[PDB]
RNA sequence: AUCAUUUUAAAAAAGCGUAAAAGCUUAAUAUUAGAUAAAUUAAUGUUAAAAAUUAAUUGAUACUUAAAUAAUCAUAGAUGAA
């Protein structure tokens, strides 16, 4: 007698061709390649923040001689830091037996996993490192990418003999230091730092197979055919999803308030871009033989190169002149 | 002012909605509110829009149906294809997109035929 | 319009009540235009000090304020929020309305003289004042508003009214004074224009012409011109 | 303002009504929003209804409209079980109304009214059941109580009234004369 | 003003004596002179000078 | 393209954008009126 | 097709409408045969005078079909008939000279009712007012007149 | 508020899971092939239609990222038992080509060899001036189509070249 | 010169466009859906009413007046970061 919202009403819903039905004959692969996932957006987008990981960064160790041993890992700290105390230890600053005018040191210097370095910002990129080879011109720079990837050892050892006191005695400090880009040293008697290789999965949140069934509810779900993958779980549908956030009793509403918390978001996305790791993009193949894309053999060295005399179709073989279909099937 | 010379042609990406129906069917109950304007407004759509842009055989019809559930919008393609919508519930956003997925398939099932379905480029600049 | 012509026959006698309201306001307003309303404003503040300098005041967006007082009296500075001083423009009466500052228990009157600008920061700088006593002469605007009259014969047709003053510099003193001047001028031709002192014999007593600011009575105010037919067919011939 | 908590509740109300029934509000704001802001808390421990009855009466000039609602939610609850305690709320909620010109522009459709009959629904009862009951001091204050309320469907206080003059017609003072030829004259809407 | 369009005039009637009969049922509101002891030899001694003096000073004072 | 420090917009057709320290306007329908900021 | 390319407005005498090369340059693009054009116009127009000059309208459209309307004559050229004059003020409401009376108004605004499809909604007092604002722009008042006029032929273009 | 919209094919069925706790919400996407599931964190609130089998979705968080994050999805599931598609054409004299299984054979003025060869398409000839390309991935499609364009476009005096059936041609005078 | 009418609204037009015409867009505007309009101060004690309340602020949104702060860019010389 009003306005009731009906309960089973939905009609059948038209279904499409599947690509077997119409294209038999092919390349499967075709219907089989999905369509790019970026997984970057949804741990930004459905809000995963990874749990603060608090390694080691540091070591120092003392032995019955008097030689004392300082240790780091590069891919834990800036570069910086790491260089600035190596100077204030490698001399004997932290030790109160200091005389500048010592010719012996025992205090050494160990240094690992020197691939992987921490540098907070966009300075892997765009900062240099500059020289002069004596004759004109020359006027070398280089770029943090050749070290950071090829040779990064030098870096670490060429900061160190700029924040030293520029002396005589700076030869034999830096004789006494010794860096590598695995996770160890040879040194015997001393510890290693354990890497960290974990990586959080973050399955419960998306999915039930990690959960026990009697915690989870059902509120919808679409079809009368229910999955036999999901079973044992309850079914109390809500009267309130499909309810737009109109028909609901609580709206959000938009408000001098609640703007005013908008430009608080805002401003934090903006506040994080700054917080953001770049990486050294590697070099890169274009191998046709390789790739899951098209291509083109415009020269014919490109052929030797790669042995694609297969692919190109022969030319002692009939063409394909048109390939109209009329009727489509169901 | 001055005289354009570089004319920037817009015809051929234009793909309005309504464009491979046949027919409709509006579908009114007097007891809803907010299903039965969003159905006045698709009937204006389908007669007040240009017919170029349309097939030849459109026809757009309106019934009061006291009998139905819910106020509905039933349609029917060129190529065998036939739907119908309530409307208590939804928006007229929601329903292009339907349309669409309609819409972008016919082209793949009619331009395998041979079938031009596209517009000239002259029809509409910037 | 907003209904269709057809519908409009049918009640095209309903259309008195838009002009017969018309009548009232345009006659309220045209009487009007003379008399203070009857209102009481006051505006809260702040002593001055030494120590508030301009600047501290303008991130805190205040604003000084300057009284220049008359005969005997001493002159007061004070402190007050911009949202203040823009409000009491923002009447119709700011030309001679009478504002009150409450400090603290004590009240003082005042009138709007003017205000400066930063002009190219385009913030407000200070709001000056002039003070009102009772029992003493103070300077005052009276405006001068002309009437539109149909009774006389020359007016209603090719002449032309020209006001050249905007208004009058007087003393009062006495509580309620008048906001501005309305005149009727159909006694007014192009043989007699109007002078000062035909409005200094209409006044109430009270009120007395601040002659160190004018020049002369026997200036003028409002000017009749001749007929334009006589002068165009005189133009062509 | 020294010893505001010291104060039980009624007493704060007469501060109230001491201060602002009349022209000046001689208090300050901060005094009043002290008194304002107490008293809608502890609604539920002022223990009669014609403690309410001195408090809207009192309140009657409050420009907030969420505090009335507040005062006919709490009357809404407490029944009321004789008759002088109903002629102590017409005469009050008569004087006493929210006008138009304080709420909103933009509003629920007569939703003046709506304020109004969740009282008269809530009294209806006591005044029509002993209306006999009744007396030339507390006679005079339902015709004017009614009459400022625009309505029309109390007749049968106005029938036990009708037979209540003509008996005591003659023993009758100056002031309760004018008040029944006044409120006669206008008793449903002006008939 | 407003005031003038929206004022019952309160000449002709002797409001107050009126008035507080129809709100005496309300006993809170009831001033009391007499509650005040300290000073009610005080205040009572202003009266006298109200209605006493010349004119009608407190019978004009909300008429 | 021209350097403009200045930059200037001559239809309305034309619009900003803006790749990191980079800054250009460009249009839709004239392309000589896209500039670069340096 | 039913589309509508384009509309023209035109001035033509009522029974000599006949392919004038003046009006070939606005018909002649479109491919309309102004020899089959005249016949329909002339047709109507017979229970009107052929010294009167009328204005049309002509949906032309993307085809090349037309569908041609028919409005009365121009307001201006019928009061230069009545007012004799030819040649009306460069300048207006400063030079003022010329003079009607309304008992003309009544009847020439008739004329508009009978025919435009615009008037159809309207009243008298509307039509009539439409022109004296038409009449402030060209030196010409409203003003009683007992006597009559005698005939005059003001020129159009065609 | 912008209130994204989620389309969902009709081949496809779903399911709306939740805690007792109510501190978790996920969706779980499921096909005769593939399943699929995603969450929704506490502050992205949910409306769903069987009419329309689409969903709307409000977001607290005010993050702009959500606006990349839907067309992934919902091409994401179109690319489940359906192609995407594209048309080439050419206008020219001296211009043809040649098709033999997915190797586009080109011939348009250029000295050397113009072959195009397709990893995991679709390619069917209807006509000289006219070819279509099919795939389940939109994103290898155009780096896929674009390669045959890059040989000759349009030119902006004549719409002489190839060009894609749906694209702005600009055009410029010449030789008037 | 700036009138007038039909319209729910539409400038003898603020502009592009034409050999002149045609044609295109803004101002003004409608249908539908979504959707911002929230907090307060001062007055005549109580009697007008099928009815009507003044002066005034702050704030959300759009138009509008505009300024200020912060970062970025605004080409560089001659043995080699300089
Ligand atoms: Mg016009
Ligand atoms: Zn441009």
């Amino acid at each position: 007698s009003v306005w009731k919202n009906p309960t089973n009403y939905l009609p059948e819903k038209a279904k499409f061709p599947s690509p077997k039905e119409l294209f038999p004959k092919d390349n499967e692969n075709s219907w089989k390649t999905l369509n790019d996932l970026t997984p970057s957006l949804f741990k930004d987008v459905q809000g995963f923040k990874e749990k603060q990981v608090q390694r080691a960064a540091y070591m120092q160790i003392a032995k019955p001689n008097g030689q004392m041993y300082h240790i780091f890992d590069a891919s834990k700290m800036p570069l910086g830091r790491m260089c600035q105390k190596i100077a204030f230890f490698l001399q004997g600053k932290h030790r109160p037996t200091f005389k500048n005018c010592d010719q012996v040191t025992y205090d050494n210097i160990i240094v690992v996993n020197a691939a992987n370095i921490m540098l907070t910002g966009k300075k892997a990129l765009l900062k240099t490192v500059k020289y002069h080879t004596g004759f004109v011109g020359g006027l070398k720079e280089k770029s943090y990418k050749f070290f950071l990837t090829e040779k990064p050892e030098q870096l670490v050892f060429y900061c160190i003999s700029k924040m030293l006191p520029k002396n005589l005695k700076r030869r034999d400090l830096l004789k006494k230091v010794e860096i590598y880009r695995d996770f160890q040293h040879e040194k015997q008697g001393l510890p290693n730092f354990v890497p960290y290789t974990e990586k959080e999965t973050f399955d419960q949140y998306f999915n039930p197979f990690v959960h026990n069934f009697e915690d989870l509810v059902i509120k919808f779900q679409s079809s009368k055919e229910t999955p036999k993958e999901l079973e044992g779980i309850k079914k109390e549908i809500d009267p309130e999803i499909t309810l737009p956030f109109n028909q609901r009793s609580k709206i959000f509403k938009l408000n001098a308030h609640n703007r005013r918390v908008m430009k608080q978001w805002k401003m934090y996305y903006r506040r994080l871009r700054r917080y953001k790791v770049h990486k050294i993009k590697a070099p890169k193949n274009r191998d046709p033989n390789l790739s899951n894309k098209s291509f083109m053999i415009t020269s014919d060295r490109q052929i030797k190169d790669f042995n694609l005399h297969n692919r190109i179709v022969p030319e002692e073989v009939p063409e394909d002149d048109d390939e109209i279909m009329r009727t489509i099937p169901r | 002012g001055k005289k354009r010379r570089v004319q920037v042609f817009t015809g051929s990406m234009l793909q309005p909605l309504y464009r491979y129906l046949l027919s409709a069917k509006i579908g009114v109950n007097p007891l809803d509110l907010h299903g039965q304007n969003i159905a006045k407004q698709i009937f204006l759509k389908c007669k007040q829009a240009r017919p170029k842009y349309l097939q030849n055989d459109f026809n757009a019809t309106l019934v009061q149906d006291n009998e139905a559930p819910a106020s509905y919008f039933h349609a029917k393609f060129v190529n065998g294809y036939e739907q119908k919508w309530y409307l208590h519930k939804s928006t007229e956003e929601e329903i292009n997109r339907n349309l669409k997925y309609f819409n972008y398939q016919i082209e793949m099932e009619r331009n395998l035929q041979g079938h031009d379905d596209e517009y000239e480029d002259e029809e509409t600049q910037l | 319009t907003i209904v269709g012509s057809q519908f409009d026959a049918q009640t095209e006698h309903v259309n008195k009540l838009a002009l017969d309201l018309a009548n009232k306001k345009y006659r309220k307003m045209a009487l009007d235009q003379a008399v203070l309303r009857k209102e009481k404003v006051v505006v809260p503040a702040e002593f001055r000090t030494e120590k508030d300098s301009l600047i501290s005041l303008k991130k805190e967006l205040r604003s000084p304020v300057y009284i220049k007082g008359h005969t005997g009296i001493p002159d007061v500075d004070l402190i007050a929020d911009n949202r203040q001083v823009f409000s009491i423009r923002r009447r119709l009466q700011f030309q001679n309305q009478s504002f009150y500052f409450k400090v603290g228990n004590e009240e003082f009157r005042c009138t709007y003289d003017h205000i400066q600008i930063h002009p190219m920061e385009k913030w407000l700088v200070y709001s000056k004042y002039r003070r009102y006593v009772v029992g003493k002469p103070n300077s005052i605007f009276l405006p001068i508003n002309i009437l539109p009259t149909f009774q006389n014969n020359a007016i209603v047709r090719g002449s032309e009214i020209v006001q050249l003053l905007d208004g009058i510099w007087v003393n009062s003193y006495n509580d309620e004074y008048p906001h501005s001047i309305v005149i009727d001028p159909e006694n007014l031709s192009k043989i007699r224009p109007l002078r000062i002192g035909d409005i200094h014999n209409f006044l109430p007593d009270g009120v007395e012409i601040d002659k160190t600011k004018c020049l002369s009575l026997h200036q003028k105010v409002i000017k009749i011109t001749g007929d334009k037919e006589r002068k165009l067919d005189i133009a062509l011939q | 303002m020294q010893s505001i908590h010291h104060y039980p509740v009624m007493e704060l109300v007469k501060m109230r009504y001491a201060s602002c029934a009349l022209s000046p509000k001689s208090l300050s704001r901060d005094c009043l929003k002290a008194i304002h802001d107490i008293v809608f808390t502890e609604l539920h421990n002022v223990p009669s209804v014609l403690d309410l009855s001195h408090l809207l009466f009192a309140f009657r000039h409050i420009n907030s409209l969420k505090y009335y609602n507040l005062i006919l939610d709490e009357i809404c609850r407490r029944p009321i079980k004789t008759l002088q305690e109903a002629i102590a709320l017409l005469f009050v909620f008569s004087h006493s109304l929210f006008p138009n010109y304080k709420r909103k522009e933009i509003r629920e459709k007569d939703q003046d009214l709506k304020e109004k009959h969740k009282i008269v629904d809530h009294l209806a009862d006591a005044l029509a059941n002993n209306a006999k009951q009744i007396q030339g001091d507390d006679f005079v204050r339902v015709l004017i109580g009614l009459n400022n309320l625009q309505l029309t469907t109390f007749k049968d206080v106005l029938t036990h009234i009708e037979r209540y003059i003509i008996k005591n017609i003659d023993t009758l003072d100056a002031f309760q004369t004018s008040n029944a030829l006044y409120g006669f004259s206008k008793a449903n809407n002006n008939a | 003003l407003q005031k003038e369009l929206y004022f019952h005039h309160r000449n002709g009637k002797h409001f107050f004596e009126q008035a507080d009969r129809k709100i005496s049922f309300l006993n809170q509101f009831t001033p009391q002179i007499e509650k005040v002891p300290e000073l009610a030899e005080t205040l009572k001694t202003i009266l006298k000078i109200a209605t006493e003096s010349e004119g009608s000073p407190l019978k004009r004072a909300g008429i | 393209m021209k350097i403009k420090s200045a930059l200037k917009k001559y239809c309305q057709h034309c619009y900003i954008v803006k790749r990191g320290k980079k800054v250009m306007i460009k249009c839709k329908i004239d392309p000589r009126h896209k500039q670069r900021q340096g | 097709m039913a589309e509508i390319k384009a509309i023209i407005n035109l001035r033509l005498l009522a029974g000599i409408a006949k392919p004038n090369p003046k009006m070939g340059q606005s018909l002649g693009p479109l491919g309309i045969n102004m020899m089959h054009f005249c016949k329909d116009f002339n047709a109507a127009t017979a229970h009107i005078r052929s010294d009167i000059p009328l204005r049309v309208q002509v949906a032309a459209k993307v085809d090349r079909s037309y569908s041609y309307i028919i409005k009365p004559p121009e307001t201006s050229w019928l009061i230069k008939k009545v007012i004799m004059k030819e040649k009306l003020t460069q300048y207006a409401g400063h030079v003022n000279l010329d003079y009607i009376d309304v008992r003309y108004v009544y009847e020439i605004a008739k004329i508009k009712k009978e025919i435009d499809i615009d008037f159809k909604r309207a009243t008298l007092e509307s039509i009539c007012n439409c022109i004296i604002g038409q009449c402030n722009s060209m030196g010409v008042n409203v003003s009683i007149i007992d006597e009559k006029p005698k005939p005059f032929n003001p020129k159009a273009k065609v | 508020m912008k209130r994204n919209i989620l389309f969902i094919p009709f081949n496809i069925s779903y399911s709306y899971i939740e805690k007792n706790n109510n501190t978790v919400k996920f969706l779980y996407l499921y096909n005769n092939d593939y399943f699929f599931s995603i969450n929704f964190n506490e502050k992205q609130s949910i409306v769903i239609n069987e009419d329309t089998n689409t969903i709307v979705v409000e977001t607290r968080n005010f993050n702009n990222k959500i606006n990349l994050f839907n067309n992934e999805f919902n091409k994401f599931i179109y690319s489940w038992d359906n192609f995407f598609f594209n048309k080439i054409k050419f206008t020219g004299k001296g211009f043809k080509w040649k098709k033999k299984e997915t190797n586009l054979f080109l011939f348009f003025n250029r000295a050397h060899k113009c072959f195009f060869i397709g990893n995991n398409i679709i390619l069917k000839r209807l006509s000289k001036s006219k070819v279509i390309l099919l795939k389940n991935n939109y994103n290898h499609l155009i780096h896929d189509s674009i390669l045959v364009r890059t040989i000759r476009s349009n030119n902006i005096f004549t719409k002489r070249g190839l060009r894609f059936s749906r694209q702005i041609i600009l055009k410029k005078k010449g030789k008037t």
